[PDB]
């Protein structure tokens, strides 16, 4: 029954223009506001503005007025947003959600947008060893750093596949244009060095890697 | 804008357990019309908020009887009587009152679990690195309860705040600790320019700093 179906570009390029759409079905578009909110990960929810479709009219707030610009189009029932001018401060999950008029009810999936200026970048992935001597008790921890790779996802794997046990693979961070990824692996004393562990990286977007650690 | 804060902004809670969450505005929000636009969502983590209390008070269709929204002008309340796994996640208070609309900076619900201290290790760059050029000295703070931990790089003793990289793990799913990486990156012929990198933690565990460190 009712769903804001969204989809919208999602890897941009800074100073560039993204337009993102959200087709409503299972209720009256004509009847209802769509709301559109910002969401930046790890963090709160911004509310941009409304449309009544109705009407067409709409009210921003000052913060995005200028920003967002917001427009439906009634014989399809689906809305849109353009961003214009973005920076890396844009770089957020978007929603469109349909509401009265001071609130929102059922909300899209999300549109994620990603600003920067990277091509596609294959990442180096690292081998981390143990510092030396003066360490370990009954565990050891291992660990893979895999940088500067564009676009996500990668596919870190310890024992190409098995060694499931004790890893945390961290989520990547954007930073300067590109992700970092990082992975620990913790064993038993007497697994490592006699067992080799190998971390292995695979990136869609390009070609995968295999690296031991040694020591 | 009217400011929303929220209490608290982390609630352990065994499943079963009763839990309040709070809600409080910079100002009334009992509009001209009698009304009170306070609303209520809840976002799962890797999902659009969902709807749970419209106006105050009132629960939205399917939502458990569990939830109660209760308060009045500027102080809010959400009640769940018997807390479950599917109702962990974010929770917002949400006042479309005044324009802009604004929401509460969350509140994350999560496992209760008994303290632990974290294992930290510091891992120095690879070979691999250094001869690309770079260095990035890793630091895994793994395992650790609760969430709050505060970790600094410091380089023969100054602090240092630029270059450093971090990313955290959601609360475990068979565990319920938490892992963190902290990553710093440095140029070869820099990393050269001194030789004891530490990685302190500061956590509820322990009254003195977890301090690795190497030359």
């Amino acid at each position: 029954q009712i769903q804001l179906q969204q989809s919208g570009p999602e890897l941009v390029r800074p100073g560039a223009s993204v337009k993102i759409s959200c087709k409503a079905s299972g209720y009256t578009f004509t009847d209802y506001y769509i709301h559109w909110v910002k969401q930046r990960p790890g963090e709160g929810l911004e509310w941009i503005g409304w449309i009544y479709p109705g009407s067409g009219n709409t009210k921003y707030n000052e913060k995005f007025k200028g920003k967002a610009t917001l427009t439906v189009d009634t014989s399809s029932s689906t809305a849109y947003m353009q961003l214009s001018s973005l920076t890396s401060e844009d770089s957020a999950v978007y929603f469109c959600a349909r509401g009265g008029k001071f609130a929102m009810d059922y909300w899209g999936q999300g549109t994620s947008v990603t600003v920067s200026s990277a091509k596609t970048t294959a990442p180096s992935v690292y081998p981390l060893a143990p510092v030396c001597g003066d360490t370990t008790g009954s565990s050891v921890t291992l660990g893979c750093l895999v940088k500067g790779y564009f676009p996500e996802p990668v596919t870190l794997t310890w024992n190409s596949g098995s060694l499931s046990s004790g890893v945390h693979t961290f989520p990547a961070v954007l930073q300067s244009d590109l992700y970092t990824l990082s992975s620990s692996v913790t064993v038993t004393s007497s697994t490592w060095p006699s067992q080799s562990i190998t971390c292995n990286v695979a990136h869609p977007a390009s070609s995968t890697k295999v690296d031991k650690k040694i020591e | 804008d009217v400011v929303m804060t929220q209490t608290p902004l982390s609630l352990p809670v065994s499943l079963g357990d009763q839990a309040s969450i709070s809600c409080r505005s910079s100002q009334s929000l009992v509009h001209s019309n009698g009304n009170t636009y306070l609303y209520w969502y809840l976002q799962k983590p890797g999902q659009s908020p969902k709807p749970l209390i419209y106006r105050v008070s009132n629960r939205f269709s399917g939502v458990p009887d569990r939830f109660s929204g209760s308060g009045s002008g500027t102080d809010f309340t959400l009640k769940i009587s018997r807390v479950e796994a599917e109702d962990l996640g974010v929770y917002f208070c949400f006042q479309g009152t005044h324009v802009p609309y604004t929401f509460g900076g969350g509140t994350r619900l999560e496992i209760k679990r008994a303290d632990a201290a974290p294992t930290v290790s510091i891992f120095p760059p690879s070979s691999e690195q250094l001869t690309s050029g770079g260095a990035s000295v890793v630091c895994f703070l793994n395992n650790f309860y609760p969430k709050d931990i505060n970790v600094k790089w410091k380089i023969d003793g100054s602090e240092r705040q630029n270059g450093v990289l971090n990313s955290w793990t959601d609360q475990d799913s068979k565990d319920s600790t938490y892992s963190m990486s902290s990553t710093l990156t440095l140029t070869k012929d820099e990393y050269e320019r001194h030789n004891s990198y530490t990685c302190e933690a500061t956590h509820k565990t322990s009254t003195s700093p977890i301090v690795k460190s190497f030359n």
